[PDB]
């Protein structure tokens, strides 16, 4: 048990490795206060939802480390391996990633998941 | 080498600042009996969570007490529990009638501060009136419209508001608070050193929920907080603007204590049917004024030190510490509530006289000494949140009131637009009520956990079955 | 060709018609000034939601004006928020006293309908009494119960209820609310334009929330709506049961002036411990009483249109145009909500005199000429969701009244079962509140998702590792 | 983006391309009208919830187009396989289908997926 | 054999027995008029559960009566509904007043326990004051604080809170109560007939929710509970101590009737602006003391048989019922709530004067005979929960108040520490209401599922594909 | 259908055929009382997606039987095969097992389903 957030100073090689025990804790739970837990709560619980349907439209549903074909376009990023997983955190990776997310998510979606789902129909087809 | 390929990762650390609701926890033990304490109700759950700190190690990142918004949700919820405290209490709408007032006589002394009233209320039969009377200290009280007969006088409240009594089992004890991020956030310290309220901190600690921060409401000098634990520190937003407040923390604290003697007895009287109301009684006597003592010995090293630390700011001039500007008591007195009394204590016998804390440094020690001593007001009708919030009337404690405190930061400015020459100098002032809380809220701040990632990889595809 | 299989999907287009909450979303710039509006409070959420209307094609469904729900939602809404907005304030129940009234003066003249009513109250303090005197307009005042001496009087309201004074703050706009659905509900509009309030709409659109509702309250002309943009269309449940209200709307609005002429000056009056009540006070004068101007030129074509549109349910027979039925003022005329005061206006000088439709397009144009007048009575007291919900005091307005509408509809039900030989008879009338919502929610639906599904086809199994 | 419900008048062979469109929409979010909101917000989670369960038991989580091994009964429909894709939309099949939802669930969830299940624990018995 | 190895299951059947929250569910059909009866507000669902109990056998485990937190749970709701109900309601606090009292006089005679007193109210107009008269029970009526004149009197409330009238179209109602699981959590009964309270029930089904719990208050006989459906049965968590009560349960109930004989008229009465509050008026005659029946045959033969019951806990000894120990009405007198009335019956008429249980069994039998007869006070100020809860007044009802109902259960407790020597005695004793839900509650329980699970099989990997 | 809790007495190798059927009713669904139904609701879907999430963890997230690469300890339980599965209920095991809780479910997170996703990433990495 390294903690949660306990690795946010280590390089992405070993972050990696501790991903269980930070989601583990992304979920957890005459007065108006009742009405504050409620709606952080519920809160709490539809964020996380989010989340795990849009791991599910990827195609990674139940994976925490997850692999996919959208190939990498240079102009996203374009740095050599070494200076990603061996060499910085994910917080400085985020802060550099950062304009891709959303262009990335529209290629998951429909330009892998929804074409692997139509040719696998048309495998079980048979 | 190979391509490249984008790989998920879900429950990465990685964090954006953002401002959410946060849950109030305590040590449980109060409410096992202490329902209702006006600060920290029942409202907030008795958790007692554990400190379970974490230092994160090669993460630094900016903090800034002027903007956070932990002080907003604090200054939000306290006025919260109050009112709602307040709301279930007897109106003092019936007792506003013409009170013809005279001395209060002790052992053939006369009290200077509190008068003796008869009035007239119902007894609990509404068409049954008696005459009764009670003692009210003069700031509570005010001459009738026209004084047709000067002896003619009313309660304070009644041209604003009707005011609630603080009901007797609603105690003002400011036992601790714990904020607690929800789930999904983090609290974040800052554990670096002499941070000085902004700027990147070197060395950085999760946290699930605060230190055990005390409400305490006092206004010129911050009391029972936590110190300094290296050196006296200074906060402004920008010490150059004199508009700002200056934040100190002590290092080491000056014991305070703030008494009362009178010996003193508390009355009931009804207006009413459904029924407790408390009101002021007789007394036997001595005759003596609310005070209190702090030690010449350790408060002149305490505003000593203090000089040398703001000439570092102001280099090559001399500091002087004057009295509070002026408006009434409410701002130029340090408000207090000790023991369930509002005292209202001057300070202009304290803050004085003052020379170069740099050249002070030549005097430093004594052997143990008289005290200065500070006289006090004392009032029972009470605006509390500078004119926010209900009005609240306080029923006398009877006998023996007596607090001790630690003085652990002062709310200081810099004195107006002169010449400066040679010279600059410094004036307390207690401001908004916000200040309480960013001394204990400094070192603080919450983020959102934003556990989605993606990031190149050699890992070729999920090639079907593999 | 082959055996087929039980195969399923999520997320399918399809739908069952169903009951739910609706969000009030509103445009978010009100709520920075404007601390609980009467009509959408800050309860409604400020969000400004785009207009993301989506049409669908190839879809056609059973719309219905009549047995809509989200009239009711937006029923007991408006009065939720109506009483929220009433239960902070001033109670007048100190007031209901003894008055007597004599009559008001102005440049030696007697005004219309405002008596001078002088009355007791307490001051702040309760032994204490004094006199003084307020203008109440007749229909606020009646006789208490024996004319013993003929000017004694009482305000209207204590032999039912206490009516709170609506507070300062507390703003009459009718500002735009947008209705929004849940997730998993989608909300229809019909854009098959004269759709007549039922049957199957030929095409339809998706909006994630309705167009912007002004919540307009008024009872014989509908004020401020949107127009029916192809043409007039006339609906009723039923057209020939002559017992079903008859919502009219226009093509091109008449423009409404509704004004008042008197300059007039509000007082302050309290019977406490601290609250602020409104009266009415002393007068500068020019004297005309309070009134609406409608331009002839554009009110006898309008009334000339619908009745050649009625003539196509109504053929061979001429139709007419008549005064309101019967009972009081608060049925018989034209309610209204005007910059803050509640007028009431008479239609009789209206709804009119007026020959077959048909044969009047042989008229049909005319020089600019007078205006059509109605005389207005005024009231502050008010029973207004016909008895539902609180009484409420309106407080006086300081001088400048006068606002400007547009007539888009109108609430009609035919005449009487007279001989009705070669003719046809229409009057206005109030009905209940509703038909100022069904008056612009007819061409929308509420449905839920219902995103599950099975069907046939030659995927055989999902065959073990392939 | 082609809309949420934005092929509802589509044939089936083409509206089931749109399922991540509208999938996505299913979950989203001195007074008690708070109460609104919170009341709303919970039972729109707890249908998602239910829709999710429901596939799991059937066994198809984490799939949108999924593929079961239970044949037709003539009697549920009997038209032909393009007079269903290529000729008529989900809303307007579901009224014809809408008979034999609860008799194919009782088929799928047993008399499928607990066989299955069965069957897999035996041969992973080795 | 083989290798084994850590297998999962996920809807496992297993529980841990733990508290929770339960659902108030009801039969639907009140809540289509009966809005917020003062048991069971329509807060309380319209779900009307169907009785879906499944035996589970082979499973055997220890329920608890006494330990049991359901009982709790309808404590603190039935006082929860009981203050919602009477929140809204009318204040008597301006009838407080001086009220001169004379006799009830009706056709040539005295009423017994009324008083006819005269008292001054308010009209709807502040500074009119009028007299008006209205008849009370001695109860509810003492001597003005100072004895200056024997006709002077208050009414009982005024030195400790000021009643709430119960509202008219709020109902006294004893409607059926359903407790529901929420959500992964089951109801068990126990259906091994003949458990005693404590221990193994041999014999366990699961429900969904409750059979119908009626909310019935009265203390010395319970009322219209469910029988003992194999034998009479003795409950205590410890016989041997005498402190402890002893809830008896029937297996054949005795038939009461509860009955007045008064023809009396309501009055209303007002002090105000507008609302209404119902008061005694005047009556015609033949006069009786209110009254209830029991059948002396079926009384005899219910405590012979409960008296072999108890002569099998306390062998060789002679059992006899006696009068409630001693104090006031409210504990010494068997309570009520009938037809709207809160009647107040002695007993010790009826708990008299018998020999040994197991020797009466000789006797056993009669021809038809007279009633045993009860003499009933009856009041209207309530301090229904035992001090804790609001005061409430009980507006009168008109005429023909009488009701009946069934005997099912007991409240006894062994007599103190006498002699015992050959004997025992038993007295009728009232305790907390809590008993009167043990008498219903004492064979459920609650219980949470905990749904996944591990174990070991021959199952040796989920080697990748297979 | 032999109902909720139908099989508690029976024996684990017959009560394990009825998990669908307890499952699905493991999640549904002037005054303060809505805030019972919201406490007790949101309560009882968060408890469900804590299973989930642990289920998700150990790697078998969507099934209900379900197998792991684990061995027995037989400090754990060390008894005759028929003596589990034949013999007693899971009312009964769960009272005979309950002290390997937590220690089964860590060693079942990191000391396998991480590390058989670990050995998955460094697989397709080809
Ligand atoms: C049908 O719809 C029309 C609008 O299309 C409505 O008519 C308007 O009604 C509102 C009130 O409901 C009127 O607003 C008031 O106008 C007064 C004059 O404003 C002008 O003059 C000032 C300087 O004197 C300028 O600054 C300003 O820009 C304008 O040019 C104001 O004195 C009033 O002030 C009060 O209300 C505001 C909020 O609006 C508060 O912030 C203030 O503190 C103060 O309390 C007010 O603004 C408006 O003038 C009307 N317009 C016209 C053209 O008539 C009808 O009301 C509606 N029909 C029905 C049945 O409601
Ligand atoms: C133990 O359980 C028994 C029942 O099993 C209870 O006895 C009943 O108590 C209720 C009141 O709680 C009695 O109900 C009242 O009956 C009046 C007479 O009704 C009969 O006669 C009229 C014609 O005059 C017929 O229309 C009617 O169908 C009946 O045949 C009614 O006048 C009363 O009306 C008032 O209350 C109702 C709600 O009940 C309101 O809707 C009305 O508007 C009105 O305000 C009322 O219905 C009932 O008669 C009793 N039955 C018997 C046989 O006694 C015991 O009370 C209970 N024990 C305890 C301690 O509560
Ligand atoms: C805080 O200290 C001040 C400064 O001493 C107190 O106010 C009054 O200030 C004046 C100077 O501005 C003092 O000096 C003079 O006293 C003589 C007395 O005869 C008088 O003739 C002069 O007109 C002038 O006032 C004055 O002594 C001082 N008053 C008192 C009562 O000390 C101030 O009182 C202190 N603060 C509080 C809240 O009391
Ligand atoms: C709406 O118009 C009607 C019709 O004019 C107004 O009511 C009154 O109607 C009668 C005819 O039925 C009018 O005629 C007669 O007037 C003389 C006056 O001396 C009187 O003696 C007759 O008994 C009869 O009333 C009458 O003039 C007319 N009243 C007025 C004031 O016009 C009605 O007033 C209009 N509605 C409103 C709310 O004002
Ligand atoms: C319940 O029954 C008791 C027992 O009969 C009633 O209380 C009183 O009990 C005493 C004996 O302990 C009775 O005898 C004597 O009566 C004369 C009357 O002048 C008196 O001077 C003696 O001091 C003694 O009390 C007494 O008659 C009897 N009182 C009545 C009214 O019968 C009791 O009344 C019954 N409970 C209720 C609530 O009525
Ligand atoms: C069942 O089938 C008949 C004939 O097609 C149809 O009329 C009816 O509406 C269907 N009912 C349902 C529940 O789908
Ligand atoms: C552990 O095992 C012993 C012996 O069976 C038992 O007494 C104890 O309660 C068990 N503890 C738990 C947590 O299962």
């Amino acid at each position: 048990f390294l903690g949660f957030l306990g690795a946010a100073g280590s390089t992405m090689g070993a972050a990696s490795m501790t991903l269980t025990v930070q989601a583990r804790n992304l979920l957890s739970g005459l007065t108006v206060w009742g009405i504050k837990q409620l709606q952080a709560r519920v809160l709490a619980v539809e964020r996380y939802l989010r989340d795990q349907q849009l791991l599910g439209i990827w195609g990674c549903s139940g994976k925490l480390i997850c692999c996919t074909n959208v190939p990498w376009n240079s102009s996203w990023s374009n740095r050599n391996l070494s200076e990603i997983w061996d060499n910085m955190t994910w917080l400085q990776w985020d802060k550099e990633i950062s304009n891709y997310t959303q262009i990335i998510y529209g290629l998951l979606e429909e330009s892998q998941n929804q074409q692997e789902k139509n040719e696998q129909d048309l495998l079980a087809l048979d | 080498a190979e391509n490249l390929w984008v790989t998920v990762y879900y429950g990465v650390p990685v964090w954006k600042e953002a401002k959410t609701t946060l849950f109030c926890a305590s040590d449980a033990r109060a409410y096992e009996k202490e329902v209702h304490n006006v600060w920290a109700t029942h409202a907030c759950v008795p958790t007692d969570p554990s400190p379970q700190e974490l230092v994160l190690g090669n993460v630094t990142e900016n903090f800034n007490m002027w903007k956070n918004d932990m002080v907003d949700q604090m200054h939000e919820d306290i006025i919260s529990l109050w009112d709602q405290s307040l709301k279930p209490c007897v109106k003092l709408t019936p007792l506003c009638v013409t009170l013809i007032c005279s001395n209060a006589t002790v052992k053939n002394g006369t009290v200077e501060e509190m008068k003796n009233c008869s009035f007239n209320t119902t007894t609990e039969i509404r068409d049954k009136e008696k005459k009764e009377y009670a003692l009210f200290y003069k700031p509570d009280i005010v001459p009738l419209s026209e004084t047709n007969n000067t002896s003619e006088y009313r309660l304070i409240n009644c041209n604003t508001s009707a005011c609630t009594q603080a009901c007797p089992k609603v105690t003002f004890e400011p036992i601790p608070i714990h904020y607690c991020a929800p789930a999904g956030y983090a609290i974040l310290k800052c554990n670096d050193e002499t941070f000085n309220g902004t700027g990147p901190c070197s060395n950085v600690s999760t946290v699930q929920c605060t230190h055990g921060i005390r409400p305490v409401v006092s206004t010129q000098l911050l009391l029972n907080g936590s110190l300094a634990e290296k050196e006296i520190v200074i906060r402004s937003e920008n010490l150059t603007n004199n508009a700002k407040i200056i934040i100190v923390h002590l290092h080491t604290p000056v014991e305070i204590v703030c008494t009362r003697p009178n010996n003193n007895t508390r009355k009931s009287v009804r207006i009413g049917p459904g029924q407790t109301f408390y009101a002021t009684g007789d007394i036997i006597g001595d005759i003596k004024q609310a005070h209190c003592n702090i030690s010449e010995e350790k408060w002149n090293d305490t505003l000593q030190k203090v000089g040398i630390e703001l000439q570092k700011h102001f280099p090559n001039k001399t500091i002087k510490y004057n009295q509070s500007a002026g408006g009434d008591m409410e701002i130029t007195t340090h408000s207090f509530n000790c023991g369930g009394e509002f005292f209202y204590c001057n300070t202009s016998n304290l803050f004085n006289g003052t020379y170069n804390g740099t050249y002070i440094s030549t005097n430093s020690s004594a052997n143990s000494t008289s005290t200065i001593t500070l006289q006090c007001r004392i009032k029972q009708i009470i605006n509390m949140w500078q004119g926010v919030g209900r009005c609240m009337y306080a029923p006398p404690i009877a006998g023996n009131i007596t607090c001790r405190s630690n003085i652990t930061g002062l709310l200081l400015t810099r004195d107006g637009g002169t010449n400066s020459n040679e010279t600059e100098t410094f004036r307390p002032a207690g401001g908004d009520m916000r200040d309480n809380w960013r001394s204990e809220l400094y070192k603080y701040k919450v983020v959102k956990i934003e556990p989605l990632g993606v990031a190149p990889t050699r890992c070729k595809r999920r090639v079907v079955g593999r």
